[PDB]
């Protein structure tokens, strides 16, 4: 190998909730275990959740997943979450950040080798096609390293930034989606992203419902509350899906009002007066003059739709096992391949993750894949070495970038995604629409294959980082676009004005997108628990 | 090593949201105006965790250490100054 290698048993990639916990458990297995970071641990995404009769939770999650959530990979959830969550204890808020720092600690402890602030590039193959690893930049020096491994765990976490406005922090570019398409692994669900209908424009910072619940409605430029359109009993208070839409709708129509925080809609509150806003919602007056830059009692707070959750992902076991299909369109393993948290679709959430099972399915999946990994080990076999060109295919995508100075810039590149993938692929879904929008991302993606790399030093180039996540927002925003115009019904989190309704005659199953031939076919859901009957729709 | 600027602008990505608006653009417009222990501050205050930054920006508490205090006041100050981030 011209490239140096450091081998392990397991490389962990991403070190939020999920990887960390996975990460702890292989190490307590007594197997080798590097863990791969892009961020310190405590800067992972996973910072930022807050606030902390099992048949009755695995059936509110269910329900709440449209019934495209897996009643095993739920059953398995809601039955294990409780002793899972008591063994962390016996090792804005802190509930995030204590997550994440006693996990830390944790790895430590237990001699987890982590590797802080290293960025994962693509998975490595052998010529039978399995997981051999992936190759990683160190950020510091710009020193490439083959991370060989029996087992690769991808725990990369969201990808909110497909979006112009998400909730998520600027690290959640879906690094795991894009190593995993361009290695021909399939993805999951990608249609099934959480938006909430207003987050402050220019932010992503959500505005709580409640600021409509009190009196709160929507003015579009010309200031007309244009919810009595759309809706005209439920108006400002309709269901998100509808909200949300409408909002896009008039944006991608004119009507959307402008200015230093892009195309928004006006959340206006000030007509409830003073006290009742001090009173009633101190914390939005708060967070509005911060990031709207606007006092809410004189202004209306710019708001938009904005991306929260991803839902679909790498479809795996309850062992973490990353699965594709063959021609019979049956489940097989992808050899040495493994995923756990908001990058997996285990698919505990179906269409529509439900409040704090997010926390949850990191900590019992996480750890679910360090139980069974020497099992999984077992289970796959000998894996053949990776040869020099097998290192040299994952490097490619690298070398581009290092040999175009000139070109297109990818910052550009980024904004005419998130701007298309808003517009056609958020919360407004039609076909028509969809059709345009497909071509006009095959034209973005043309572009980003000439685009340049200014910076050309080795030690701390954020640039380069930067081009290389936006390959990975291009490919999980393809594969996000291309299921949404497949799904032709109206389920959960995924919603389309030509097809309103929901279709458990056609449509009650999960989206697979095949790299491949990045085109779609459809994978059954479980409804097979084992201590419990099925919950019927 | 003040001067190692490619080293600080890494450690302002962030886990959350609304410090990368709040952080990233004061790096960007604003380090450069700093003076040389303006600079040592702003990296020591990166050192810390996510939710403490993003309270003591909120005035949600404040640290305990004259140093850092007077650079979230400047963060705060310089922020409101730039308005939303485009
Ligand atoms: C966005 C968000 C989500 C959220 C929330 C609030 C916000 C603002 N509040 C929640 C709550 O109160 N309750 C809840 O149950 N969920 C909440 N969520 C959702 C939830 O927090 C997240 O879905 C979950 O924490 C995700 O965790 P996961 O462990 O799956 O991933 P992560 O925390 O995002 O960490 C990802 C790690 O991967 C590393 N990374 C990424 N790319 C690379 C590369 N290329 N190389 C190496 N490492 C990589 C990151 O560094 C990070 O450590
Ligand atoms: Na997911």
């Amino acid at each position: 190998m011209k490239l140096p290698v450091r081998e392990f048993d397991a490389v962990v990639i991403g070190a939020g909730g999920a990887g960390m916990r996975a990460a702890l458990q292989i190490s307590q297995s007594g197997q080798t275990c590097a863990l791969l970071s892009k961020v310190f641990p405590t800067r992972s995404h996973t910072v930022s959740a807050q606030g902390g009769n099992w048949e009755w939770h695995m059936y509110d999650t269910v329900k709440g997943s449209d019934y495209i959530g897996d009643q095993d990979a739920i059953e398995y959830m809601c039955k294990t979450g409780p002793e899972a969550i008591l063994e962390l204890e016996h090792m804005a808020d802190r509930t995030g950040h204590a997550l994440l720092h006693t996990l830390y600690q944790q790895n430590l402890k237990n001699h987890t080798t982590i590797f802080s602030e290293w960025y994962a590039l693509d998975l490595v193959k052998n010529q039978d096609g399995a997981v051999v690893g992936c190759t990683a930049l160190c950020i510091e020096t710009g020193e490439v390293v083959y991370f060989k491994a029996r087992a690769t765990v991808l725990a990369t976490g969201g990808a909110g930034r497909i979006y112009q406005s998400t909730t998520n922090a600027h690290i959640n570019t879906g690094d795991g989606v894009g190593m995993a398409i361009r290695a021909g692994v399939p993805v999951q669900d990608m249609e099934m992203w959480q938006f909430h209908p207003t987050g402050i424009a220019g932010a992503g910072v959500l505005v709580t419902e409640g600021c409509r619940g009190e009196g709160g409605y929507l003015l579009n430029k010309h200031g007309e509350r244009f919810m009595e359109r759309y809706a005209p009993n439920a108006k400002d208070l309709a269901g998100r899906d509808v909200v949300a839409r409408s909002i896009m709708i008039e944006i991608r129509e004119g009507r959307g009002c402008d200015g230093p925080w892009g195309p928004h809609a006006k959340l206006k509150l000030d007509h409830l007066g003073k006290e009742v806003l001090e009173s009633r919602l101190p914390g939005i007056l708060e967070l509005s003059r911060t990031f709207a830059h606007v006092d809410p009692v004189k202004e209306p707070i710019p708001v938009i739709p904005t991306c929260h959750y991803m839902m679909g992902g790498i479809p795996t076991k309850v062992t973490g096992q990353a699965l594709t299909v063959n021609e019979k369109g049956e489940d097989v393993v992808v050899p040495g391949l493994f995923a756990v948290g908001e990058i997996a679709c285990v698919s505990v959430h179906g269409a529509n993750r439900l409040g704090g099972n997010s926390l949850l399915d990191l900590v019992v999946f996480g750890r679910a894949a360090g139980l069974h990994l020497q099992e999984s080990i077992a289970e796959q076999g000998a894996l053949r070495d990776a040869s020099e060109s097998d290192v040299e295919a994952s490097l490619d995508r690298l070398n581009r970038w290092n040999n175009n100075r000139n070109g297109e810039d990818p910052v550009a590149i980024r904004k005419a995604l998130q701007e298309c993938m808003q517009h056609n692929f958020s919360v407004f879904r039609e076909g028509d629409a969809m059709a345009k929008g497909l071509e006009q991302l095959k034209v973005i993606r043309e572009r980003l294959k000439n685009a340049r790399l200014d910076d050309t030093s080795s030690e701390f180039n954020t640039q380069r980082v930067e081009c290389l996540e936006l390959d990975n927002l291009m490919e999980t925003a393809y594969a996000t676009a291309v299921s949404a115009n497949f799904r032709t019904e109206s389920r959960g989190a995924h919603s389309r004005f030509d097809f309103p309704d929901r279709d458990d005659e056609n449509w009650l199953c999960h989206s697979l997108y095949l790299p491949e031939s990045e085109s779609m076919t459809r994978r059954s859901v479980n409804m097979e628990p084992k201590l419990r009957p099925a919950f019927p729709p | 090593d003040i001067n190692n600027k490619a080293r600080i602008h890494w450690a302002c990505r962030r886990g959350m949201r609304e410090l990368d608006i709040s952080i990233m653009p004061f790096f960007e417009h604003e380090y450069d105006s700093l003076s040389d222990d303006e600079k040592r501050i702003f990296i020591r205050l990166l050192e810390c965790d996510d939710p403490d930054l993003f309270n003591w920006l909120m005035n949600h508490g404040k640290p305990a250490d004259a140093e850092l205090e007077m650079m979230v006041r400047l963060i705060q100050t310089r922020n409101r100054e730039r308005g939303p981030v485009a």
